[PDB]
């Protein structure tokens, strides 16, 4: 059967049913769409059903480079022995590069645009033409590797394509787990949560186990509580960018031509970061642009990403909201008014015993995101425990990591500390103003901002070699 | 594995050395808890008409999102101390992380 | 295949290859055959290779009644309601019942006495023939769950067959669990362990995983290390019983001819109870006739217990030592001296090193029944936490957990406090007088035993409706 | 899994109801550490000519046997503080709880 188009319950197909007097949806014969995740053992009767992970767990930016042979070959420029990486050979963005196009069978991205016909762009990962915000990072990291890869070529001439490509990449892989652990995951977790999950790193430790568990691709989901319904573009001076400088989300996923015949990248990023996020709060979790219209112009109806997020869980044979909860150390909520206690909320305890029946089978994801917020975090203790756990495990477990002693020089690392997403935005656009420090906190212009020349540049000094 | 290397490899292979696939891409994720399924073993809640979960009927994911996570866009409230770039590097990283694939 | 006749390293044959100059095998050709275990995911290169347990991992003697519904069923006697279990139709024991025959497509048992063609029996799990010794304590239970059974009926004449069968089965594996539980595990960990590891039952937890380990399977075979060379058959005298009163063990392995033609269980059961274990001291570790003649009769050439224990642990990817004192909180000697340390002796630790090279790289079982044993324990530490661990989640997690709430009332709790494995014996044997509580230390007669009449029979009066 | 039973199932399924399988024949051991093979998923460390475990050359089972295990029988040391039977019952005790299948 096709899980695209039929709404029959069979292998590979486990559609989403339709509720009576649904806001959207009237048909009750109709379905939203879903495809089972891969079985790690097809057929299996001997073991429990798992899943895949396609990509490296590490934080060494494969969505970047790609996480398979092939792939990360095709990415890289083989023309000469200046260890670039592949970029768009037929538009650049303000003399700048563009990702290369890729060649999918059934491009998405085509459909989002007659007329322009612009197909996906081709990364690390294969979802990066997802939103055009998303798009904008990606080509924004492609562009600091083949500057740093400029950059290390006129230090250390002799070094040859290979040690150029290896010696960049290298470099971005630790700028991406310095923004994510020095600037980014504070501000998800909260500092006390910080502390207990993420204690001062020691050194490599290899009986960590750095895999990926299967609640995490579940529980890391909180993101999409964030989501604004509108990608805002702002010209040079932060003010709202013609043409359309808000354009409904619905419109903007697969929409690489935007990306390509709208300006490039510059006005997706002073729009990322001179526009608030969203907050989460216990009665407004999720909008409707996602909730209702996810992908609606490539599938044939439009997706609910909270009830994908819930359904995938099921499909994952994920435990429920109390078996997490007893596994991070939480008291496990039995009735109302106990689930009413642990989210200072008894009306939403209520509407979720009136779902679930029990805290015990609260999804993962709903379960987590309905908890209230941990001070100067964005997740509850739930996430925070989940989530916190993960990363140290993918810090503690990684051989590679940064400040692993041999990875780096101390020099080196000295250097390194200096890195931040704004200078990475500096060095790598026609954006001259950006956010103070932290990134991720700044948020009104002109109030979080600075001018470029205040912030010192990478300096590779340390990497030459004699 | 290699006795010495000096930069990762792509697929991850050989970071932990007595466990060479620990992180490598396209294997199994590990688990923290065991798995929770209709049949024990691979059929999901919600699958079988009728079939309860620990004594309860498994509530339409539809429908969870309906009653609960559905609000009017005009009540969203902008978050005074995150900038969109806090959501969009969150994406970003989940995207360096973890991809499970499903079937064309 | 076949792993039973080639020397060629192909699936899933592992063969055990023979070092220079060994004591033994002198056909440097030559090699000791080895089937790599079965597959979770047979083909997998995405799923790292993980094996199959074929029982139930609960205390709940499936020994007795098998793991599966087949042969559940098979097992019962079926051509009336009295819930009884089936019984051997060829041969008694001085009027007791014996095992079942099995009807074996390629029978071992066969093989180990040409002219008394017996062939090995049938019970709960399929390697109840394997040593006579084991095949006695099946025998054991056997009777036990239709004394059982059958006392119930007097009890209750209105409860049929499925009625008295799961009764009496549900007895006999509380009976297992607390023998277990109470006499066994206390002598294996030592005092201090046994608080660590199992303290004081509170009740079912839903959220304790009860499968067994991959590691258990190895690590338990610390049990090898206290294998006598001889079963020992003693008389109603408790002394030496012609014919054969220390029969080589290489000549008892798969002789069920040896019990239904050489007096039954009784002076098998006498010899256990009033012969000492082989104590597992670090330049005494398992006997040859495991380790040189392990199936001898029965293959073409002599297997290796305590290799095949190690060729195992490689086969299920089992880390090494190091990782597994990790596991449990131990320190990780990482030299020489510090592995000397560790053990408490340096030749034992130098010897080791030798072979491996490194602590990281000692083989599970080698390095678990290496460590110093545990006051009043018969295993070290590291061994002590992977069988405690084992053990408090089968018990935690243990829905039928016989001290669990409304698995049995109160009253029937209390009673089953009384049973013992010597009544066990009293009450299905001809011996009439047995070992001391406890079981497990009592070992000399007439020292360490009593008569039977001084044991209480266990007390059904509180299964009567 | 039935709403209420009495007995255990001779299985071993639906003792844990959240997840029936869990000590239940014929399924996956559970581990507690990752696997650890020659090729990092399948091949038994010794498998290979020449391949080293962990910076060192695999011994054959059966030399450690030969060089570690092996001792004189007639210095066999009678446990004082055990009977055979706590050999037996390990043995017994043992079979109740795994048996790994092979070809
Ligand atoms: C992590 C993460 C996943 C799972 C990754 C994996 O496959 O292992 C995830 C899932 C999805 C899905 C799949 C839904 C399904 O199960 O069928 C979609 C369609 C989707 C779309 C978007 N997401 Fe998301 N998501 C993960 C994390 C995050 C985060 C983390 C902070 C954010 C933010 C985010 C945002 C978006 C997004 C924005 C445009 C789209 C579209 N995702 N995700
Ligand atoms: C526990 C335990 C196992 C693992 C059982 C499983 O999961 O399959 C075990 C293994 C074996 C094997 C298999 C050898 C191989 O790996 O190829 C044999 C041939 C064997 C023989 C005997 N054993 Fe043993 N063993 C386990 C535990 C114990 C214990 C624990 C207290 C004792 C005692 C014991 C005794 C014997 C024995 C005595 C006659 C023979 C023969 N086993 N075991
Ligand atoms: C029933 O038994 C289980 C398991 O023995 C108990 O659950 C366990 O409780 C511990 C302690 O809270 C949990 O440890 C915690 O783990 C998290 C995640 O790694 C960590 O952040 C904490 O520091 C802490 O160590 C453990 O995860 C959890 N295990 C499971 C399977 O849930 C449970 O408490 C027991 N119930 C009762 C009433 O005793
Ligand atoms: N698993 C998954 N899926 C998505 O879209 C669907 C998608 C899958 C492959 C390529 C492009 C698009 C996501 N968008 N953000 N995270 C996602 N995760
Ligand atoms: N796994 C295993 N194997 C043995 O022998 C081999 C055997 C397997 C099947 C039937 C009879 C004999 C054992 N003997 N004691 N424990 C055993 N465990
Ligand atoms: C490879 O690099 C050279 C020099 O920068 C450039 O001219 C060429 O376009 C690059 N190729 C690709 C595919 O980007
Ligand atoms: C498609 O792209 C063309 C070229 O930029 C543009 O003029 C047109 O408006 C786009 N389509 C839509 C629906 O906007
Ligand atoms: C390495 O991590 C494991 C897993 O938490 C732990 O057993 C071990 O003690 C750690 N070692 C060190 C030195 O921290
Ligand atoms: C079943 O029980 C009856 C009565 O005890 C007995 O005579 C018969 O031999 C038994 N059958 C088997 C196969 O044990
Ligand atoms: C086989 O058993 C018979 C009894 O039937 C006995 O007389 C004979 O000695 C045994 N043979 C061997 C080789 O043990
Ligand atoms: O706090 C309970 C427990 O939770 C988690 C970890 O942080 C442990 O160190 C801590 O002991
Ligand atoms: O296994 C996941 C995780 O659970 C929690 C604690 O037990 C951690 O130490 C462990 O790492
Ligand atoms: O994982 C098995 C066993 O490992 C250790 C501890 O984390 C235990 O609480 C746990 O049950
Ligand atoms: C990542 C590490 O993993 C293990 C835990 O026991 C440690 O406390 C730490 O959490
Ligand atoms: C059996 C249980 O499993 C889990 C642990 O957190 C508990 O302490 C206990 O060991
Ligand atoms: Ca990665
Ligand atoms: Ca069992
Ligand atoms: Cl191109
Ligand atoms: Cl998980
Ligand atoms: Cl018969
Ligand atoms: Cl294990």
């Amino acid at each position: 059967v096709n899980c695209e188009t039929s709404c029959v319950q069979q292998p590979p197909c486990f559609p989403l049913k339709i509720p009576p007097n649904d806001p959207r949806i009237k048909n009750q014969a109709d379905c939203i769409p879903f495809f089972r995740s891969c079985p790690a053992c097809p057929g299996s009767n001997i073991t429990i059903r798992n899943q895949i992970n396609a990509l490296t767990s590490f934080v060494d930016a494969s969505m970047v480079y790609g996480s398979e042979e092939p792939l990360a070959r095709n990415l890289r420029n083989m023309s000469n022995q200046l260890g670039l990486l592949a970029v768009n050979q037929r538009f650049q963005d303000n003399g700048r590069a563009l990702l290369p196009f890729d060649n999918l069978h059934d491009d998405p991205c085509l459909l989002t645009n007659r007329s322009a016909r612009i197909p996906c762009f081709l990364a690390g990962d294969t979802r990066s033409s997802e939103m055009p915000e998303l798009t904008s990072m990606h080509t924004l990291l492609l562009r600091e590797h083949n500057r740093l890869a400029t950059e290390l070529k006129s230090l250390n001439p002799r070094w040859d394509g290979e040690r150029l490509y290896q010696e960049a990449r290298k470099i971005v892989g630790a700028m991406v787990q310095i923004i994510t652990y020095r600037d980014y995951l504070p501000l998800v977790l909260g500092p006390t949560a910080m502390r207990k999950y993420l204690p001062t790193y020691r050194s490599y430790n290899d009986s960590v186990d750095p895999r990926i568990a299967n609640v995490f691709t579940n529980a890391f989901r909180y993101g999409h509580t964030l989501i604004q319904p509108f990608m805002f573009r702002l010209d040079n001076r932060y003010q709202p960018m013609e043409p359309n400088p808000r354009v409904p989300l619905s419109r903007v996923f697969f929409a690489s031509w935007r990306v390509v015949l709208e300006g490039g990248i510059d006005p997706i990023l002073r729009g990322l970061m001179a526009t608030p996020a969203k907050l989460n709060r216990q009665n407004q979790i999720a909008v409707d642009e996602i909730r209702e219209r996810l992908f609606e112009q490539v599938m044939r109806i439009g997706l609910d990403l909270p009830a994908l997020n819930m359904q995938r869980s099921r499909d994952h044979g994920l435990p429920g909201y109390n078996a997490w909860r007893r596994f991070c150390g939480l008291p496990q909520p039995e009735t109302v008014g106990q689930l009413g206690t642990v989210l200072r909320n008894l009306k939403l305890a209520r509407k979720l015993m009136e779902q679930y029946g029990t805290p015990n089978n609260i999804d993962i994801w709903m379960g987590g995101v309905s908890e209230p917020l941990k001070r100067k975090g964005r997740v509850g203790p739930l996430l925070a425990c989940i989530i916190g756990t993960q990363f140290r495990k993918l810090r503690d477990g990684d051989r590679f990591w940064w400040e692993n002693e041999g990875v780096f020089s101390m020099q080196q690392r000295q250097a390194l500390a200096q890195i931040s997403l704004p200078r990475i935005i500096c060095d790598n656009t026609g954006i001259t103003t950006v956010s103070k420090n932290n990134i991720f906190m700044s948020n009104s212009y002109p109030r979080d901002f600075v001018n470029c020349s205040t912030l010192p540049a990478l300096n590779l000094a340390s990497w030459r070699e004699a | 594995c290699p006795e010495q290397d000096k930069y990762r490899t792509i697929t991850g292979m050989c970071n932990n050395r007595r466990s060479p696939t620990l992180g490598a891409s396209n294997r199994a994720f590990v688990r923290w808890l065991p798995a929770e399924y209709e049949d024990g073993f691979s059929l999901p809640y919600g699958w079988t008409p009728g079939v309860k979960r620990n004594g309860f009927p498994v509530a339409l994911a539809r429908a969870v999102s309906n009653e609960i996570v559905r609000f009017p866009t005009d009540q969203l409230t902008p978050d005074q101390e995150r900038s969109l770039m806090f959501m969009q590097w969150g994406q970003l990283l989940d995207h360096d992380l973890d991809f499970t694939p499903e079937p064309a």
